[PDB]
């Protein structure tokens, strides 16, 4: 099953010799900031393009409705 | 040892229990299990609803109402089916966008991408003919508008239209044949899903790093069963909220009026998951050109594993253009729900042109430039 | 076009809007009495039965006495003829007309639609219904209305065939509530909102239980996921590669 | 085209150096190199170039990929003392791969195929 | 609060009408400017809708305060 | 740090045929408690609006 | 990759492309599809 | 090879083109391919039928009549779907009798036999609930007589019965749920057929000689394609005769009367392929004992690979006893269409006793005696 040549030492601890969810509270703000640091540019360019084009379209639609008035 | 004695134990053990999987898969690799679970949910709730639905134009709406009020747990089943269709499309669309972001269709996984595009086309047809079954105003008039696109084909257009209708208009034979086709096509979806999954198990999954992962593989059953359970519970929360608190949020109020072939609604719109195709169709002032543009969109989806270069995080120009593509498809979704207007026609035309530009110009050429930048 | 769309209805503070809130069952009872005395002369509500009002709106005996005051066609007998009888719990609400064509003929060509699902069958359902019932205003300049039609800016197109039907004191409530036009409109809108979603309270109770259970199970499943993945997330790999 | 294509090459070189700077900053946190981003399953020439290599180079490449995948699972980066030593642009594969691709281009002008196929499993 | 047999909604709607004097002025300007029409197509439904949307948004929570 | 007791382990945890009936009785009581809490909160919030409140009021 | 990567790597040459005789004999299947469709539909006044 | 590069072509080649098969298989090894062809034919005809059938009382009979006289090619489709069930059962019964004659379920093909017995049970349920669908007198009264046999299980009787009916008698809910269950069950039949064929391919087929045939194997796709085509053409001849010349020969005339719950027909008998079980049930003067005997027949069928010793020729005593078993089963098939008479009750009791005697006493003990005679 796909022999891989490799030289290493691997260590593993029992899952009943460590904690489960206690470190999740410590790392939660750091992980939040790291997520937004990594995906900040893409989410921002998505938001700018989508909301800008939607806002321009809705504004010009409102102007079109106003132009039909008497 | 015990699974070595029976074939069915051996196949299940190999492909579900001891299947090697990259250890660094994140939660973007849960869309497939969620899509399979939503297909199973749709099949179960549909089989249960079929015991009370009558596929006749005099009894369809009335049997829907009777199932809603008088059948025990019938409202839960009906709302679960109608909103599980939308959650099925959400999960599948996010799965496809994951594949588009990571370039997962590339070699040696062209068959997986092609069977995926086949699955998505079958899914679209299944949902469209299922929506006609309540026989409301939207159910009648959307089937009228969409099946009237066959007359864009010259010479033999009206003949194919009348052959599909069973008459000169959408009526009872259309509803009966749509019910039979709608009962049938989910089993083809189950077969296609089995083939699609068995195609992926030939080589394995890709990882978020985009590198070869054969040095770091762990068993699927012990590790990714729990990781899939977590995502299934997050999906069950959203499913519960949609079924019990906002059941008609993703629907239309006109489908609660019985069908009238002599008075059309003012705003005929589909379900939300067909709105981008509808915007592509409405943006072009020619029926044949609109149908051709939809066919070219799906041809570009088929041709992705052979024209697409460029993948995940380390290929940064295409990674930035992915978000522009995502904004474009959501703008197409929003534009479909709005009325015809010169500015919406212009913006829809520009958005369709950008979708074609991204699919056919950015993915080959920018991918080739970044391969030359990184390894030239 | 704005005139074809009609005037949008404001958002009224209904007491059943929140996911934690039930119906006002006293208002459903008063809303049904507006239905019997004003609505039902020209509206059918063909998917309601007297059995469904029990435990929501009336007791069994009150609903039986209400159903027994209606004439229901039944048959055929042993002589192959059609006769009439007293209504019962399993009977549906009486329709004022035998068919759509006589309903159109009695109303200038316009068919008054069924009201069982009119609340969920309109955009912004209860607010549109209340504003339509209390909103027969004077037409603006340049808008003329033909005979047999009445102006209502909430109706799309502005020209409805339903006249003003709610009047002050036109219903005598049995709980002492004074019956202005707005109170009658609010009560019948509450009854119609119940008619579109008859199990909203039960659905919300089940949804609260489901959301609580799934929210606890999410934490338990996250615990069992992190327990299984702990020997991998904390493993130590040492190799000779430095790069 | 030749009048403007004389100086279109330094602009290409500047864009390539900026691209490699950004991506190599991204790669160095995982301990990877630019040549580790090439998959033998994705390309049969890379699969051919990888079996033309001495065994210690392949062992080092596998070790780097294993370390990066472990780091990706742990949602970590390399520590500062390891991160300052990373050399993302030290090639081990580009000469062999360039020779393989030149041989394949040479065989194709004479109508001959490449003497290898894709990696086929099962 | 005391509930009245008379309808409180016209009085509340009349009370909110000073809060929307600008839209009323726009509607009256429209009604004056299409006075000499002969084609039968000039109408002022949009400015009328603006004025009544303002009045409705004012009077909506104060209407249900007076109803049981 | 915190650790399951040995004597409580040997009784309700070592065999699955003892673990499963304990699981079912715990499931029954958990469902009863969740039903009680949800119903009490709903009836307290919507007091005076239900049908049973009108019926008990008319006694 | 095999579609456009092969064109960009210079692996698609005239000596590797199929011959004009091969393109003639492969493209002769187009008449088979036309006569199969005419056999299936029989939409002719051709029999006279 | 071209089939060595796409995994779909490799599986299809391995299991349909190059699969090694014994070269001395006679024409009694064509039962399985004929059964698969009949399953595919039934699925196709039914999916076409469901586009004109309405699964409601007061519309079902009229929809079948409109199908028969007004739908183009509708009479052919209905008669083909009705007689195809009979031909499907003829072929599957001859397949089972072949396996009984040759001892085909023995080691190592016990999974093949067990999956076959499961397929037969699903076929029986599918055919029964599909026979209810036209809503004639025979449909209604057979569904009444069979489903009101759950009042033999103590205590939990009429509860299960009323839950099956959706009411207090066979009515519109029973028909409406029977339509959904009948549409759904043949896809389970197709999946079980695929699993059944895949279980045989682990060890390959037996031969008429009953010896090891690993030395003399030939390719399936060339030699056994035309051999299956010959038998398929014979089956098509019989099928065409039944559809076009004797379309109502195998049926019952009472099923052309609309169902009346207040008037019962003089003789209530099922279709011919259910008659042997009906004779076993009707012969025993106790309902619970009749259901126990019916269950015991299928339990003895499941236990056949683990108790049955003895194959085809060169085992001549069990070979001769097979013909008595065949006569017994055909006698039970004849007795089910008669009236209840003391002589017919006595003969049916004797036939049921001999059926159990052959299945549970002759096959182990006479087979062991044959092994002790031949190799002792
Ligand atoms: C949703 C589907 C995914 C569920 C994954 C199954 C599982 O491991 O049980 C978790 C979970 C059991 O809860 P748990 O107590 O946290 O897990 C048991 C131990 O933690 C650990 O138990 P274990 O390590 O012995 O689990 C091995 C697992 C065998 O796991 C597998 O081989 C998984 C094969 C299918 C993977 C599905 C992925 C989608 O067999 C079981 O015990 C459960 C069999 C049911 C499948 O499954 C459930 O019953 C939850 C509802 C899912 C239906
Ligand atoms: C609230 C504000 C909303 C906006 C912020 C969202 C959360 C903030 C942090 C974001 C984040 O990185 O999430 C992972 C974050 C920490 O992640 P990490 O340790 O760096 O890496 C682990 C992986 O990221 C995660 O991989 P894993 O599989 O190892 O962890 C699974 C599990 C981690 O397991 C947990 O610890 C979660 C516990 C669930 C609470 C349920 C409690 C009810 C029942 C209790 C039963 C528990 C039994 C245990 C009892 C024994 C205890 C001794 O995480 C979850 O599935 C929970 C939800 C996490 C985020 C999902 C939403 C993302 C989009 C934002 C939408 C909002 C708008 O975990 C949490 O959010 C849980 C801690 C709670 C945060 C509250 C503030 C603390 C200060
Ligand atoms: C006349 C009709 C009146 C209708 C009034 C209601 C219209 C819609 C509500 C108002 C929407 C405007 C603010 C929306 C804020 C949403 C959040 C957001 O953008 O954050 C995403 C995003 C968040 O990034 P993340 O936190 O990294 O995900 O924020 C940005 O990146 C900033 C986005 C700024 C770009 C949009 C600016 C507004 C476009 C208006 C264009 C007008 C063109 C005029 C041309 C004609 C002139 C004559
Ligand atoms: C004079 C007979 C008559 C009475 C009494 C009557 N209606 Fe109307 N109703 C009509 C007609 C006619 C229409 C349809 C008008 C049209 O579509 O142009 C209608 C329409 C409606 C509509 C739908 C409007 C829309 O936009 O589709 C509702 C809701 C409604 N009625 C409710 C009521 C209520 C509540 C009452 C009792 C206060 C009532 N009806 C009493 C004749 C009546
Ligand atoms: C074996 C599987 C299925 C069966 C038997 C089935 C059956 C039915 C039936 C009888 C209805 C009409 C009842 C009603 O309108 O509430 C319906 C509605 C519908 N089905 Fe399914 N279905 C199946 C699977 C699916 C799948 C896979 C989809 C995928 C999107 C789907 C989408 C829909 C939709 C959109 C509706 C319309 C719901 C509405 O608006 O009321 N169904 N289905
Ligand atoms: C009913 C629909 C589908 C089901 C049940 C399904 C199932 C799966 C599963 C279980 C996986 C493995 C893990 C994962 O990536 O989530 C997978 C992977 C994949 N799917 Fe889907 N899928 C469906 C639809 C699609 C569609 C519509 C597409 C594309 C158009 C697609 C393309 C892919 C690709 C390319 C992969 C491999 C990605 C990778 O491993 O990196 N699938 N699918
Ligand atoms: C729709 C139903 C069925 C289908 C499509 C089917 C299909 C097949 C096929 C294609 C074969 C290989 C060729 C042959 O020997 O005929 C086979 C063999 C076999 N089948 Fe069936 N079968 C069905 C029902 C059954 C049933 C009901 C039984 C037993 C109760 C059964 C038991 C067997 C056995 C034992 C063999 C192996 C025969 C031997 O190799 O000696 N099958 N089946
Ligand atoms: C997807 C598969 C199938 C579908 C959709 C289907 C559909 C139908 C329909 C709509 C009817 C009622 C119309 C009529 O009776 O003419 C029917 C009747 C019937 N079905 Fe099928 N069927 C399927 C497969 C089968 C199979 C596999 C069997 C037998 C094992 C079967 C046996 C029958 C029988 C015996 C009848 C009664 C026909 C009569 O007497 O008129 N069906 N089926
Ligand atoms: C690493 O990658 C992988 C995953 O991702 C993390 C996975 O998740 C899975 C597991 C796959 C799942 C859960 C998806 C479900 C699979 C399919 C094929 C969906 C279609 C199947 C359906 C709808 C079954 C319903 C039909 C039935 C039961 C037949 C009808 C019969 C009866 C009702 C009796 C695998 C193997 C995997 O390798
Ligand atoms: C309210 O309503 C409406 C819908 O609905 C919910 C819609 O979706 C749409 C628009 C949807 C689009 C453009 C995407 C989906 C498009 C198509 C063409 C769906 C495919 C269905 C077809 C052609 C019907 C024919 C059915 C067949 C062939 C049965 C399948 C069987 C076999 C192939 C053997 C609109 C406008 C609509 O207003
Ligand atoms: C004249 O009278 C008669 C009939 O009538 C025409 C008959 O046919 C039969 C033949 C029937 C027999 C022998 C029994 C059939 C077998 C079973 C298990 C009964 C059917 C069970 C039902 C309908 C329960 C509901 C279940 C359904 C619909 C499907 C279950 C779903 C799955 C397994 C996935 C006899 C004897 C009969 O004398
Ligand atoms: C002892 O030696 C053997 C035999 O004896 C000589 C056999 O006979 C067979 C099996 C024979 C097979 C598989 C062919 C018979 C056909 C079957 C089972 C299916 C019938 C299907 C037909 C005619 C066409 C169906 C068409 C379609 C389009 C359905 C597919 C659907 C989709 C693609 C969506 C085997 C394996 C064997 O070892």
């Amino acid at each position: 099953r796909q022999n891989i040549p490799l030289r290493e030492i691997l260590y593993q601890l029992s899952p009943y010799q460590q904690d489960v969810i206690r470190q999740t509270f410590t790392n939660a703000p750091k992980t939040f900031l790291r997520f937004f640091k990594e995906k900040g540019v893409g989410l921002a360019t998505f938001g700018v393009l989508f909301f800008g084009i939607k806002g321009y379209t809705e504004h010009e639609m409102h102007q079109e409705r106003l132009a039909e008035r008497y | 040892r015990m699974h070595n004695k029976i074939q069915l134990l051996s196949v299940l053990n190999t492909h579900l229990v001891a299947y090697p999987t990259p250890m660094n898969l994140n939660y973007s690799w849960n869309g497939g299990s969620l899509a399979g679970m939503m297909l199973a949910s749709q099949m179960l709730t549909g089989i249960l609803l079929a015991m009370h639905y009558v596929g006749h134009v005099d009894y369809a709406f009335a049997s829907v109402q009777h199932l809603m009020t008088d059948v025990p747990s019938g409202m839960i089943l009906r709302y679960a089916h109608a909103n599980g269709a939308s959650l099925f499309f959400i999960v599948v669309y996010l799965h496809v966008l994951r594949g588009m972001y990571y370039g997962s269709g590339a070699q040696p996984r062209e068959i997986v991408w092609i069977s995926g595009v086949v699955i998505l086309l079958v899914m679209i047809i299944t949902a469209f003919i299922g929506y006609v079954l309540p026989w409301g105003q939207m159910s009648f008039w959307g089937a009228t508008v969409i099946t009237s696109l066959a007359t864009a084909i010259p010479v033999v257009g009206k003949h194919i239209m009348y052959w599909l209708w069973g008459g000169f208009s959408v009526d009872n034979p259309t509803l009966n044949r749509f019910y039979s086709f709608h009962y049938t096509l989910p089993f083809i979806l189950a077969g296609l899903s089995v083939f699609h999954i068995a195609a992926l198990h030939q080589y394995g999954s890709t990882n978020p790093l985009g590198v070869n992962s054969q040095s770091s593989l762990i068993s699927f059953g012990s590790y990714f069963g729990a990781k899939d359970l977590v995502g299934a519970l997050f999906l069950a929360l959203v499913f519960s909220i949609l079924v019990f608190f906002y059941p008609d949020l993703l629907g239309h109020p006109d489908n609660l009026i019985p069908a009238n072939p002599y008075s059309t609604p003012q705003h005929i719109v589909p379900e939300w998951y067909f709105l981008w195709v509808y915007a592509i169709l409405r943006s072009i002032p020619n029926k044949a050109m609109g149908v051709l543009a939809i066919g070219l969109v799906f041809a570009s989806l088929f041709a992705m594993p052979f024209i697409g270069l460029g993948g995940g995080k380390f290929r940064i120009i295409t990674e930035w253009l992915y978000w522009t593509f995502l904004a474009d498809v959501l703008l197409l979704t929003w534009l479909g729900g709005n009325e015809i207007t010169p500015i919406t026609s212009f913006v829809g035309q520009c958005c369709t042109a950008y979708l074609f530009f991204y699919l056919l110009v950015c993915q080959p050429l920018v991918g080739y430039l970044e391969t030359q930048f990184a390894h030239g | 076009n704005e005139a074809a769309d009609g005037l949008h209805a404001p958002h009224y503070p209904w007491g059943h809007e929140g996911v934690l809130d039930s119906y006002d069952h006293a208002a459903i009872r008063r809303g049904h009495k507006v239905y019997q005395q004003v609505c039902a002369a020209c509206h059918s509500m063909q998917y309601l039965h007297w059995r469904q009002l029990v435990g929501v709106c009336y007791t069994e005996e009150e609903a039986k006495a209400l159903a027994a005051e209606t004439e229901v066609e039944d048959g055929p007998n042993d002589e192959g003829e059609m006769f009439t009888r007293e209504g019962r719990l399993f009977d549906a609400f009486p329709s004022p007309y035998a068919n759509e064509q006589a309903a159109r003929y009695a109303n200038g060509g316009a068919y008054p639609p069924d009201l069982t699902l009119i609340s969920g069958g309109r955009h912004n359902g209860p607010n549109y219904i209340f504003s339509l019932l209390t909103g027969y205003r004077d037409p603006p300049a340049g808008i003329s209305i033909r005979e047999g039609l009445y102006y209502n800016p909430y109706f799309p197109g502005g020209a409805i065939a339903m006249p003003k039907m709610l009047v002050d004191g036109g219903v005598e409530y049995e709980d002492g509530t004074p019956a202005s036009a707005s109170q009658q409109a609010k009560d019948i809108t509450t009854f119609l909102a119940w008619a579109s979603y008859p199990y909203q309270d039960e659905m919300r109770v089940m949804g609260i239980k489901a959301c609580l259970m799934i929210s606890i199970l999410i934490g338990f499943a996250a615990y069992s996921k992190r327990l299984r993945w702990a020997p991998i997330k904390s493993q130590r790999i040492v190799m000779d590669v430095v790069n | 085209t030749s009048l403007l294509k004389q100086v279109a090459l330094p602009v290409f070189n500047s864009l390539a150096t900026t691209y490699r700077s950004v991506v190599g900053a991204k790669l160095a946190k995982y301990g990877l190199r630019f040549d580790d981003l090439q998959d033998p399953l994705k390309d049969e020439d890379v699969a051919e170039a990888l079996r033309r290599l001495p065994p210690d180079v392949v062992v080092a490449r596998n070790c780097r990929l294993r370390r990066a995948l472990d780091l990706s699972c742990k949602h970590e980066a390399l520590p500062k003392d390891l991160l300052e030593k990373q050399t993302p642009e030290l090639s081990y594969l580009q000469d062999v791969l360039n020779e393989v691709r030149a041989e394949r281009r040479e065989r194709a002008q004479l109508g001959a195929p490449a003497p290898y196929t894709r990696i086929y499993y099962d | 609060v005391e509930y009245t047999e008379d309808d409180p909604k016209p009085q509340i709607e009349e009370d909110c009408k000073p809060h929307c004097v600008k839209e009323w002025a726009a509607y009256k300007a429209c009604a004056e400017r299409i006075k000499d029409d002969t084609t039968g197509q000039a109408h002022c439904s949009g400015q009328y809708f603006d004025f009544w949307k303002c009045v409705d948004h004012c009077a909506a929570p104060k209407i249900f305060a007076h109803l049981k | 740090v915190m650790r399951l007791s040995e004597a409580l382990y040997q009784t309700f945890f070592k065999r699955s045929t003892v673990y499963i009936p304990m699981l079912l009785v715990g499931a029954y009581f958990s469902n009863e408690a969740i039903d009680y809490a949800v119903d009490k909160m709903w009836t307290t919030r919507n007091k005076g609006k239900l049908f049973s409140d009108i019926i008990a009021e008319r006694t | 990759p095999i579609g456009v990567w092969s064109v960009f790597q210079g692996y698609v040459t005239p000596a590797r492309l199929p011959s004009i005789q091969t393109l003639t004999r492969v493209g002769a299947w187009g008449g088979v599809v036309v006569v199969g469709g005419l056999y299936m539909v029989q939409p002719w006044d051709w029999l006279a």
